[PDB]
């Protein structure tokens, strides 16, 4: 718990790029975590700011560092909705099977909310479809239950 | 009339005593506080919601509540907050002069018809509604030395054995407890509860069957069998009493015949209500009581009744038990009434010096000595009739009215001594014609004043509640004062004065006082000498005229606008600020370190320390915290270091080395139940349900806007919290049928544990109290004892919480704020350094327009009060210039002569703006009202300047220059008499540096250095106004 | 008769009767008023575009508009002309039968699934001694 | 409904009484509290009072106490209203 | 349908109700529009 | 009955003064409020 990394995670938060730009040249510790254990990275994807997490990876963020519950930013930015953030993190090596502590995958998250885009995406990069959760429910399972037909016919 | 009662002195002298009289009754009789009732009549809802977050307390009560608020009279605006701490705020602020009961009834009478849509657990709470306008007379802090007793401990006792006693104590108007009266807790344990196959529900079902009050009847009860010779009533089950009978309660029975009961599976204490506040006085555990005075209540008499009672309760208090006084502010207002009585008779003394040293005679100084009490006193009965009470704004409005008053006494005495001494006619034949030259005159300046103080009164909203109190104490004093000068004051003279031989000006005489009357006579012939040469070239005094108005100008632009000085009341704040998500003990060890700085560092000037942990004005979080620092007494901090200022800079210096700890030092306003009232009060409005996300953004867009303009804004701070990380968690509802688990039992067995649940009723020596079943600390502090809790199924198994849910972290609001019924964010910040609230209100009104679609904006508090006070003033300014012109026309018979009175106004400001920007203080209320009544004197000796001069053209049928050098000539003495009294009077408030200094600072400069320049100028500028109006239209 | 104090009195004497009313007619919230008969204004809202439908617009009214005007000092009563939305669970005999399933537990499921549930916090007052974590714990919330 | 004297003055009357403070024109208070469970508690005020602004202030002193009585006290109504102790007249009826 | 409260001034509420309802008019979907169909008031105001 | 009592002294004080005072106010004197005012006490000791 640096003084400049709990000001990155702020930044990374509110979205102020030129803040961001400057503690990155000062060394601001991208790897710094509040008490639930997120990084810059996940504020950064949660609140959907895009250059961020660009610069965050640039400077050696980690793409699959999870919280205290075992969630990765490629979790918070397919279940807000965040198509462009999805991809950038898949093209850094973002693991696309990651499982929290519930087993709930990228995939079910983005199924849920119903997000088409990043469904395709999320699948294009080698998502398990048939990737169960702790209570043994697919991403198809989650469709047929919320009642999107267009989420269901992808899910084939 | 003065005529009438020169013929007639004992009914002159009758109607001085029933004036008298009636002062005297009102003195005693009269209320006594700090200020009167300045802020406007606002009702606060207050509810209670147990372990429940900001949007469920807003989303099931505040929504509810709000939407139930109509057919409420004078409602102005309606703003609400909804926080984690599981509490709703609902503030109904109302239109000023709107009766608080009445609208506190209205509001009271809609939230009773609304409590059904409220749910069970709000309604077992119940809502509170309270005057939250109102403040505190004092804080009376109880501590426990010897370490025997807890905060808890010592809230039950003030509650059982203090609270009542005080409160029916003579002129207390409401008492709060500082903390609350025992509860029975239920300290629940899960590895006990899931080895006897139990849950949260099973104890709740348990204690609500074994503590509870059960109906019975009557042995021969009515209708009964004939021949009944006994009638009793039959005493079933009533409430347990004891933590013994608690533990005691039945849960289950096993096959073998063991009992299971709830002190196998809990631990049973008497604890507090809630564990938010951790209450300490110099490290010590503290509890308290604030007392607020009742209406029409003496301020001075109550805080003496309640030490008084406090005394009583001694004897009965246990081992180290002692009583303490953090915040009091009767002292200050013991001051207040001292140094105000001080000043009055101080002014009396310095008339009578001023009197003798020119007029030297012991008869002629009596007369003002007797005249001037019999107004003050009249003043106080005019003000009992109105029904104000005596407090600062009152007090002070006498101090600067002794300007007025004692002219009116110097004025009609002087000139008789003079109609005497010139002319050689007797006391009584003197005063029928000095009092014939002056009478039509003191009518008309009645009216002039009166045209300049009695629209000041007609100010709407905070401001012209305090403009109200000067305005009815200065017209009031004022015409007295015209009606003594009139009825008594010429009967005292006629009587009183001995006759003056024909030319003796006291030149005869030897010593000081023959030095003094030589050397003046030849004064009042350089001064005539000089005027005579000013006249002879007035068009150089016309651009030095203009030189005066373009320097007043100037200043006014240049000397920064604030509401009251900041006094030192023996107290001050220390907030404490962690960030966000930071737990109760961190924000202790900052509070326990701010404190040992006090005790340490400010051993000299602090008294006490009282840390209030976990406590805040806007949301009560665990992050911040806040110190109300009590200091010694006034005489034991000697110098400018050692006050509230000095040490506040001091203070926030040293904590701002501190590491994760936002710590500062600041002190109180003035008026504490307002505020600073300095800056802008905003409201960022969610018009089209864009939701909470989308508010934010906008938010953070208008905050990054207006960073671009230091210029114009500075300190844009909002006054709610940011969102924090909370504990999501998803209730499987397939798995938890299929296990055969209700969903009641899983909501129950987490809220009860994690949250806390009010179960029932229970009486502790024969007091009502609450009984709460909660989990013990440690098996709900983190997500892994989430797993920890079992919850039973319907075919007996005990299912794990893990088993039927999912969790995951997300951001949400810790204090969700509305306005009128919409989400809003309270944004606040002030104008910058040489910028005014209008051009800083009128910028943040641009920015607002240019954020997204869907998002409006309002003004609140201090603002809206502004904007409607603001629109009425140059209505209020225009009605005072026209008919102070139209009396003045009425007075002289003329259109144009009245403009040679009005032009002296410049005269009296330039100098209070001097004196002001020099000392380097604010153009406050005090300063402005100072203005007023340097103006209305300076004024007043033109108005007689300008009469003599007419008078002396019209019956005598002298020239301009011989009839103006002449009135100048016979006006020059009483003009130099009240200036030299009056400004040595207002000296002490000036060079004050005490208790109240502030204020006695603001009213002492302004009119100082006003009356310096409004003497010295006037004297040569008056002259040259009435030869150049005169001149100019015929 | 001062209207204030009218309406004191009767509400005094209604909250006796409160309690001992049903409990499906103290929900709908009991309203004590003291206003004229006639009506001072009607204020008409239209689409001119044509958007929105007659059910559009009465909940616009009474879910932006109603509630600020009710607010407003001097009007006694707002009577709305429509109606605000609300959820219709428009139930079917032939389906419910079918599952073996009646309205009371379409009820009963309405009032367990959509709830809004008071869970406590983690690191909750009073805590243990080296509490770091404190958050709201966040469990069923009202359906949108 | 059922509460003893003892119990009913515990639970309800010393509540009530506890929060009638501080009200405008009161000169004093007397109350008493009786084995079927009844309350009455008689504030008396000073000759030219508002006896209307009187029963508001008395009103909303009241709300304040009201969440911290029982349930059963709250299910029954707390009635706030002017009272006089004397009768007018007593209209007797019988059958002839 | 908007009723006058009893003993209240028609001229100065249905003032503050053209007050309220311009500060709703800006954050309005497109299309929505108020209407004036029934009015007590104006008749008060341009018969005095 | 006890508030009565008590405050009887003061109203015969008050009375009293106000009446020397109109006295002194219409008459113009001292003396004949003083020579007027000292029969109270003939007519108080008959009602007694
Ligand atoms: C450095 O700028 C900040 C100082 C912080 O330090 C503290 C310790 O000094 C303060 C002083 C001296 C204050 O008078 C207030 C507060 C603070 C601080 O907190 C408040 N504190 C809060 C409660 C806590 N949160 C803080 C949270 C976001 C971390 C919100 C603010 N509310 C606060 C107030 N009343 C209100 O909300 C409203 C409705 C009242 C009136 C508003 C006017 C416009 C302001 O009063 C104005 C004259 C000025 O005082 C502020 C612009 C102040 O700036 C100064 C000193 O010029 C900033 C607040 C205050 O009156
Ligand atoms: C020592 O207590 C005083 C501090 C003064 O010193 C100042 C300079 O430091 C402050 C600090 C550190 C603050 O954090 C706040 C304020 C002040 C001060 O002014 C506020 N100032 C105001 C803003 C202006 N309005 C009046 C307006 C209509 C012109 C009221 C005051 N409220 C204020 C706040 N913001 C809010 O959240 C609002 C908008 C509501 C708050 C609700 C409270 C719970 C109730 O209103 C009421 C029961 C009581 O708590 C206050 C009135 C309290 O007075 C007493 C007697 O206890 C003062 C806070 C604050 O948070
Ligand atoms: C909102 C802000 C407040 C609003 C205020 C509005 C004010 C209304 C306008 C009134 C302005 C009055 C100010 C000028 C007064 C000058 C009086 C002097 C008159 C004068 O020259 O007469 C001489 C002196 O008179 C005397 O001095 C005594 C004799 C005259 C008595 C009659 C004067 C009028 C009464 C004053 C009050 C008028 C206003 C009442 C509402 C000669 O005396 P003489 O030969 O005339 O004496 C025999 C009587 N017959
Ligand atoms: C419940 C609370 C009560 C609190 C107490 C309140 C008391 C009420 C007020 C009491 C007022 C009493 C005042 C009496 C004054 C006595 C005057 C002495 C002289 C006297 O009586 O002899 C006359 C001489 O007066 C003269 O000719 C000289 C007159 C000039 C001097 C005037 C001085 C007045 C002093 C005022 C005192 C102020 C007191 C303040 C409270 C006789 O001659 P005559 O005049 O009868 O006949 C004229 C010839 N034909
Ligand atoms: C804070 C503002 C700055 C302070 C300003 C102070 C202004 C008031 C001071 C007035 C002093 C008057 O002093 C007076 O001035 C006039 C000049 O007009 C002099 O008059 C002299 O010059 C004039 C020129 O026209 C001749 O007609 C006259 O015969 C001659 O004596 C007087 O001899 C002197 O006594
Ligand atoms: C002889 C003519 C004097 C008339 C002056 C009347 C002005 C006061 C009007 C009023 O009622 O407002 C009182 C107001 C309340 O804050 O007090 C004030 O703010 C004092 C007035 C300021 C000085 C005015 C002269 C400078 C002009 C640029
Ligand atoms: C203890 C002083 C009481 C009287 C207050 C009024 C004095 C001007
Ligand atoms: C100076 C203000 C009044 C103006 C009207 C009189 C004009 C002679
Ligand atoms: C109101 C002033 C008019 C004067 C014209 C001679
Ligand atoms: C008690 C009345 C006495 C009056 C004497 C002047």
């Amino acid at each position: 718990g640096s003084d400049l990394g709990k000001k990155l995670l702020e930044a990374a938060r509110a979205g102020r790029d030129d803040e961001v730009r400057i503690l990155m040249a000062n060394g601001a510790d991208v790897n710094a975590a509040d008490v639930v254990g997120w990084t810059p990275l996940h504020l950064a994807a949660y609140w959907g700011h895009l250059e961020i997490v660009e610069v965050l990876l640039k400077n050696g963020a980690d793409v699959n560092a999870y919280d205290t519950l075992g969630s990765t930013p490629l979790h918070l930015a397919a279940h807000f909705g965040h198509l462009e953030i999805v991809e950038v993190l898949l093209k850094n090596g973002a693991d696309v099977n990651a499982k929290d502590d519930n087993g709930i995958t990228p995939l079910h998250l983005a199924a849920n909310r119903g997000h088409l885009e990043i469904v395709e995406v999320l699948l294009k990069y080698g998502a398990d479809v048939n990737a169960q959760d702790k209570f043994g429910k697919t991403a198809f399972d989650i469709s047929i239950n919320n009642g999107n037909e267009d989420l269901a016919e992808i899910l084939q | 009339m003065p005529n009438f009662f020169i013929d007639r002195p004992i009914f002159a002298w009758v109607i001085a005593i029933i004036i008298m009289l009636a002062g005297g009754l009102a003195i005693l009789k009269l209320p006594v506080a700090q200020y009167p009732t300045i802020a406007p009549p606002a009702v606060t809802i207050s509810a209670s919601y147990p372990g429940a977050d900001a949007k469920t307390v807003q989303d099931t009560v505040t929504q509810v509540i709000e939407q139930n608020m109509n057919g409420i009279d004078n409602l102005m605006y309606m703003s609400s907050n909804s926080d984690s701490t599981g509490t709703v705020q609902i503030t109904l602020t109302f239109e000023s002069g709107t009766d608080a009961d009445i609208a506190q009834v209205q509001v009271q009478n809609k939230l009773q018809l609304a409590m059904p849509l409220l749910p069970q657990e709000v309604q077992q709470q119940g809502v509170s509604v309270e005057k939250s306008s109102s403040s505190f007379l004092m804080v009376v802090g109880v501590i426990n030395t010897d370490g025997t007793m807890t905060q808890e401990d010592i809230s039950d006792y003030v509650a059982a054995n203090m609270k009542d006693a005080i409160s029916r104590t003579s002129g207390v108007g409401d008492v709060q407890l500082f903390g609350s009266q025992y509860a029975m807790r239920i300290w629940m344990n899960p590895n006990e509860l899931n080895k006897f196959q139990l849950t949260p529900v099973d104890v709740i079902t348990a204690i609500k069957a074994q503590n509870a009050q059960v109906a019975a009847g009557q042995l021969g009860g009515t209708p009964p069998v004939k021949g009944q010779q006994l009638n009793a009533s039959i005493i079933a089950q009533t409430r347990l009493t004891s933590t013994e009978e608690f533990g005691k309660i039945l849960l289950k029975v096993n096959q073998d015949g063991s009992r299971v009961l709830l002190r196998d599976v809990a631990k049973i204490e008497l604890g507090g209500e809630n564990y938010d506040i951790i209450a300490e006085f110099n490290g010590q555990p503290a509890s308290g009581l604030g007392i607020k005075l009742a209406t029409g209540a003496n301020a001075l008499d109550t805080a003496a009744a309640i030490r008084a009672e406090l005394a009583k309760m001694e004897p009965f208090f246990p081992s180290g038990l002692k009583i303490v006084y953090p915040y009091d502010t009767t002292p200050f207002v013991k001051i207040s009434i001292h140094e105000v009585v001080k000043t009055l008779v101080e002014a009396i003394i310095l008339v009578f010096l001023v009197m003798y040293l020119f007029l030297q005679n012991f008869r002629a100084t009596l007369i003002p000595t007797i005249a001037v009490p019999v107004v003050l006193l009249g003043t106080f009965a005019v003000l009992a009739a109105f029904g104000f009470s005596i407090n600062t704004l009152t007090m002070f409005g006498m101090v600067l009215a002794i300007g007025l008053l004692v002219d009116d006494a110097i004025v009609v005495v002087e000139n008789v001594e003079r109609v005497m001494a010139e002319e050689g006619l007797p006391p009584k034949e003197a005063t029928r014609k000095s009092m014939g030259q002056i009478q039509g005159a003191l009518v008309g300046i009645a009216m002039v004043l009166s045209a300049v103080f009695v629209p000041m009164a007609f100010f709407g909203g905070s401001t012209g509640a305090i403009y109200r109190q000067f305005s009815i104490t200065i017209v009031s004093a004022m015409a007295l004062s015209v009606l003594v000068a009139l009825i008594l004051t010429p009967a005292l003279c006629a009587t009183m004065l001995k006759p003056i031989a024909k030319g003796d000006h006291g030149e005869g005489k030897k010593g000081f006082f023959g030095w003094f009357n030589r050397m003046f006579e030849k004064s009042t012939h350089h001064y005539t000498d000089s005027v005579g040469g000013i006249l002879r070239s007035t068009g150089r005094y016309l651009v030095l005229y203009l030189i005066i108005v373009v320097g007043m100008a100037y200043l006014f632009v240049r000397l920064p606008s604030s509401f009251l000085p900041d006094e030192d009341q023996g107290v001050f704040m220390t907030m404490v600020q962690l960030p966000a998500g930071a737990t109760q003990e961190r924000t202790q060890k900052v509070l326990n370190e701010v404190t040992h700085y006090y005790l340490t560092k400010e051993k000299n000037n602090v008294e006490s320390v009282f840390a209030v942990n976990g406590f805040g004005f806007a949301g009560r979080p665990q992050n911040t915290g806040i110190a109300f620092v009590s200091l010694k007494d006034w005489a034991d901090r000697p110098g400018e270091e050692n006050k509230v200022e000095a040490i506040t800079m001091r203070a926030t210096r040293a904590f701002s080395q501190i590491k994760d700890a936002m710590v500062f030092a600041f002190n109180l306003p003035a008026i504490v139940e307002l505020g600073t009232a300095t800056g802008f009060d905003f409201e960022l409005i969610d018009q089209a349900g864009l939701g909470h996300e989308k508010l934010t953004q906008a938010r953070n867009q208008l905050l990054a806007e207006a960073a671009k303009h230091p210029d114009m804004l500075t300190s844009v701070r909002p006054n709610g919290l940011e969102d924090t990380p909370q504990f999501k968690i998803d209730i499987d509802q397939e798995k938890a049928q299929a296990l055969g688990v209700s969903i009641n039992d899983i909501n129950t067995t987490l809220g009860a544990a994690w949250g806390g649940s009010y179960v029932n009723d229970f009486i502790d020596r024969g007091r009502v109290k609450k009984v709460y079943v909660m989990s013990e600390a440690k098996y709900r502090m983190l997500p892994d004892d989430i797993g920890d809790w079992y919850v039973r199924a319907a075919d007996g198994q005990m299912v794990p919480f893990s088993a039927f849910s999912s969790s995951r972290w997300e951001y949400g609001s810790p204090r969700l704020e509305r306005y009128n019924g919409l989400p809003s964010m309270e944004i606040l910040g002030q104008a910058a350094p040489g910028k005014s609230t209008g051009e800083a209100m009128e910028l943040m009104e641009q920015l607002a327009s240019k954020l997204p679609t869907g998002v409006g904006y309002d003004w609140t508090g201090m603002s809206y009060q502004e904007r409607l006070s603001g629109n009425q003033a140059p209505s209020l300014y225009a009605i005072s210039l026209i008919v102070v012109f139209l009396c003045l026309a009425a007075l002289y018979e003329s259109w144009s002569i009245p403009f040679s009175v009005m032009l002296v106004v410049p005269l009296g400001v330039i100098g209070a703006l001097l004196a002001a920007t020099f000392r380097g203080l604010t153009n406050d209320v005090y300063f402005q009202v100072g203005l007023l009544t340097t103006i209305g004197l300076s004024a007043k000796n033109a108005i007689l300047i300008v009469e003599f001069a007419k008078d002396l053209m019209d019956k005598e049928g002298k020239g301009l220059i011989e009839a103006t050098l002449d009135a100048v000539r016979m006006r020059l003495r009483p003009i130099l008499m009240t200036s030299l009294a009056f400004i040595l009077g207002v000296m002490p408030l000036v060079i004050s540096t005490g208790a109240g200094s502030g204020a006695q600072n603001a009213v002492g400069t302004g009119v100082m250095g006003g009356m310096v320049t409004a003497t010295v100028l006037a004297i040569f500028f008056v002259p040259v106004f009435f030869v150049v109006v005169r001149r100019r239209f015929s």
